């Protein structure tokens, strides 16, 4: 059974940083991309970026709204995903989803249940 | 900045009625090589994680009911729910994967 598991989220002081975990199982991790999608309360889903598969050498891409702030990398030995957030605003206060991704379907086929991050003093 | 614009913002049908929803793109998500459109529809029940419904504009993701029909190509796409189920109460996102990924704003489906 495919499983995605986000964690590490809590409350963060503004200007600060938190690291997110994505743990998976039930498929061959390295063949797929992994994306991070977030959602602020009552707003739309916003893609943040992805990290490519083995074929692509596990390279990285981001959206313009977090490029330079956020950092994606992967634990292929453990099939774990990570997101490094920095210089955090309340506009980063949200639920963070890791999603299986790639060029097979060019869509995000499996998601976790998410993690909440709340930025506040 | 490829931008997908979803209308309506929301809509409220009864169970069994026939719902359609549109997705206008900034740019033609039509890839010439493989001759497909790079669009996908997701379902997000309230308080839950998203869930892929349809990719390449019209292909139903495994397990997805005949009800859900994706249609369109280029910069125009739609989602039809033939005979709505109570199960269907959610927000529906389109998302372009032509260049990186970009989520639409969503259509909030109500059920009377
Ligand atoms: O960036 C990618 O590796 C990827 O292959 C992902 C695909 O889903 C698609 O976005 C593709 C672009 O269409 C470029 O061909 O890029
Ligand atoms: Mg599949
Ligand atoms: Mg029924």
């Amino acid at each position: 059974e495919v499983k995605l598991v986000e964690s590490g989220g809590g409350l963060v002081q503004p200007g600060g940083s938190l690291r997110l975990s994505c743990a998976t199982s039930g498929f061959t991790f390295t063949d797929y991309y992994m994306s991070w999608v977030r959602q602020p309360p009552g707003k739309a889903l916003e893609w943040l970026g992805f990290i490519r598969n083995k074929a692509k050498g596990y390279t990285v891409e981001y959206s313009a709204s977090v490029k330079g702030r956020f950092t994606i990398s992967r634990d292929n030995s453990q099939s774990i995903l990570y997101l490094q957030m920095n210089t955090l605003r309340a506009e980063d206060s949200a639920t963070y989803y890791c999603a299986r991704d790639g060029y097979y379907v060019d869509a995000m086929d499996y998601w976790g249940q998410g993690t909440s991050v709340t930025v506040s003093s | 900045d490829i931008v997908l614009t979803q209308s309506p913002s929301s809509l409220a049908v009864s169970a069994g009625e026939r719902v359609t929803m549109s997705c206008k793109s900034s740019q033609s998500l039509f890839k010439s090589r493989n001759q497909k459109n790079y669009l996908a529809w997701y379902q997000q029940k309230p308080g839950q994680s998203p869930k892929l419904l349809i990719y390449w504009a019209s292909t139903r993701e495994s397990g997805v009911p005949d009800r859900f029909t994706g249609s369109g190509s280029g910069t125009d796409f739609t989602l039809t729910i033939n005979g709505v189920q109570a199960e269907d109460l959610a927000v529906y996102y389109c998302k372009q994967s032509y260049n990186l990924r970009t989520f639409g704003g969503g259509t909030k489906l109500e059920l009377k």
